[PDB]
């Protein structure tokens, strides 16, 4: 299962 | 017995031709089992090992919603990354990803992994403490100082030590029967002359799985390093790998030469020579 | 910008047996950026119902591909695989060889 949490560089 | 999983994403612009493509891939070891595409016709996540399939509507739903937010969230990022190295609107530019975590032969969470690049360069990535990040340059330090902001080295980490390691658990078990079970190489020994006082001797590993194999040509019990001729392990498409070692010996010297082969698959190292 | 050119094998999946139903292979690996055409080729002609591995990379940030066709091995028939990318002036051709 993959992280849950996007955060923009 | 060790074991991994490992999410690779790549993130392409490419002005003039469309918005970024974004591409996702898990895997366990070397068993690739999901696959992202955002140029797909409907992009949804997509099962690629059938110990997957059994996973319900719910975890392909769950998954297709997190690779569509990455999909967008990437888009900003290669914008950010195109301002922060005062990139012309251009040129194409590719960041990438890979996280995961490694198990050892106990079940046992051995380290995690979160490492990113931009346009094949180290960029940003999650030291071992799960707790600190190496900026590459003065453009990472700005991703630094968002991701400290969002507290994202402590969600990773939590993932990694959590869900990371829960879920691969859950593979394993649930793909045994492929994930567990060590493939062998078979092995042989080929001789072609190249010419009157010299042949080449190339020691071939067929349909091993996983793909770490060590495969090499003593002369007289001494490693032949610099005159071996090793190829890249390769993909047979069926699971397995394939390799091969080749010495060029002298004509009629064939004996004093011998291939080892150790894979996990083997109930013992093994030690090969030509058979006329 | 830092570009690498891409390493082609070409092989079978099983051993080589002349009449025999095998796929075909052409490996590529070690590339960067990841944009690249590859054909296979029937004596010089490019095959068409080829199927390809999904994008994905290395440790070291390069990308790899598995190309890939059912085939049936023949004595005097050629195969080859046709690779063109960024890093190359023209498409490089490298041949099947079922000691290889």
């Amino acid at each position: 299962l993959p992280f849950d949490k996007s955060t923009v560089m | 017995g060790s074991h991994s999983m490992r999410y690779f994403y790549t993130a392409m612009s490419r002005p003039g031709r469309g918005e970024p493509r974004f591409i996702a891939v898990g895997y366990v070891d070397d068993t690739q089992f999901v696959r992202f595409d955002s140029d797909a016709a409907s992009p949804r996540t997509e099962p690629r090992a059938p110990w997957i399939e059994q996973e319900g509507p719910e975890y392909w739903d769950r998954n297709t919603q997190i690779f569509k937010t990455n999909t967008q969230t990437y888009r900003e990022s290669l914008r950010n990354l195109r301002g922060y190295y005062n990139q012309s609107e251009a040129g194409s530019h590719i960041i990438q990803r890979m996280y995961g975590c490694d198990l050892g032969p106990d079940g046992r969470l051995l380290r995690g992994h979160d490492q990113s690049a931009y346009d094949g360069k180290d960029y940003i990535a999650l030291n071992e403490d799960l707790s600190s990040w190496t900026a590459a340059d003065t453009a990472a330090q700005i991703t630094q100082r968002k991701w400290e902001a969002a507290r994202v080295a402590e969600q990773l980490r939590a993932y990694l030590e959590g869900l990371c390691v829960e879920w691969l658990r859950r593979y394993l078990e649930n793909g045994k029967e492929t994930l567990q079970r060590a493939d062998p190489p078979k092995t042989h020994v080929t001789h072609h002359p190249v010419s009157d006082h010299e042949a080449t001797l190339r020691c071939w590993a067929l349909g091993f799985y996983p793909a770490e194999i060590t495969l090499t040509w003593q002369r007289d019990g001494e490693d032949q390093t610099q005159d071996t001729e090793l190829v890249e392990t390769r993909p047979a498409g069926d699971r397995t790998f394939q390799k091969w070692a080749a010495v060029v010996v002298p004509s009629g010297e064939e004996q004093r030469y011998t291939c080892h082969v150790q894979h996990e698959g083997l109930p013992k190292p093994l030690t090969l020579r030509w058979e006329p | 910008m830092i570009q690498r050119t891409p390493k082609i094998q070409v092989y079978s999946r099983h051993p080589a047996e002349n009449g025999k139903s095998n796929f075909l292979n052409c490996y590529v690996s070690g590339f960067h950026p990841s944009d690249i055409e590859v054909d296979l080729l029937k004596n010089g002609e490019r095959i068409e119902k080829v199927e390809h591995s999904d994008l994905s990379f290395s440790k070291d940030w390069s990308f790899y591909l598995l190309y890939y066709t059912e085939f049936t091995p023949t004595e005097k028939d050629e195969y080859a695989c046709r690779v063109n990318h960024v890093t190359l002036s023209q498409p490089k051709i490298v041949k099947w060889d079922r000691d290889m």
